[PDB]
């Protein structure tokens, strides 16, 4: 339940420093930009095609609604 | 038993917290490690860290004259008991000439001990303990041993 009897971990060594001794933003841009680009490249082909077909359906529906509100020139008489 | 003068050991025997603890002051050329080391069960590490940090900051803030003179008497007895014996006397001579460059007599040690009082103790403890980043070494079932953020947050108080 609490800390102490959660998991069984053996032979694992963890290394940590002080927050007051290490930087809060260590290479925030020079490493942040490639990481964000890599994450976007990894998960861009699962979200963008549904959102683009949403955009296409939205434009098609608005356009054909405007065309349905348009006057058909078949009723000249 | 429960009648031990030191509050950390009194709390340990009252709550059955630890198997053992000790305070150490290891010194090297203009550096050192000042702290404590405890052997305890996996279900009491957080409590021992909390109580040890509380005792450290009690010495930092409100150390009193009775425990100051108790610690002074303990230090006098420890120094003389260590310097009783030819082998520890020779060890002290060699180590003193290698580190200090001279053999400090027990009279000078006692003079420094008498110079130590309560205000000096809390000032030096606030200089070397209060709001300082520690070094933590855990081995074994140390899952309940708190992270560095909680250890540092115990290494200060919000009420001084």
């Amino acid at each position: 339940r609490e800390f102490g009897n959660l998991a069984r971990i053996r032979h694992v060594i963890s290394y940590s420093l002080s927050p007051f001794e290490q930087r809060a933003f260590p290479s925030y841009f020079s490493k942040g930009i490639p990481n964000v680009l890599r994450r976007t490249r990894e998960r861009i082909l699962r979200v963008a095609p549904p959102f683009v077909v949403v955009y296409l359906i939205y434009t098609w529906g608005n356009q054909e609604f405007e065309q349905s509100k348009r006057k058909n020139p078949a009723m000249y008489e | 038993g429960v009648h031990l003068s030191s509050p950390l050991a009194s709390v340990a025997v009252a709550n059955k917290l630890c198997q053992s603890f000790q305070t150490f002051n290891i010194s090297y050329s203009d550096t050192g490690l000042l702290g404590a080391h405890f052997v305890c069960d996996a279900m009491s590490i957080d409590d021992m860290v909390f109580f040890l940090q509380g005792q450290w900051m009690r010495l930092c803030t409100s150390a009193t004259e009775s425990e100051v003179t108790r610690g002074k008497n303990i230090l006098r007895n420890a120094l003389v008991s260590h310097l009783d014996g030819t082998t520890p006397v020779c060890e002290d001579i060699g180590r003193s000439l290698l580190t200090y460059g001279r053999r400090i007599p027990l009279a000078e040690w006692e003079s420094r001990i008498q110079e130590v009082d309560a205000q000096m103790l809390r000032d030096i403890c606030s200089k070397y303990f209060y709001d300082q980043c520690p070094a933590v070494a855990g081995y074994g079932p140390i899952e309940q041993l708190p992270d560095y953020n909680r250890i540092r947050s115990g290494m200060f108080w919000l009420r001084f």
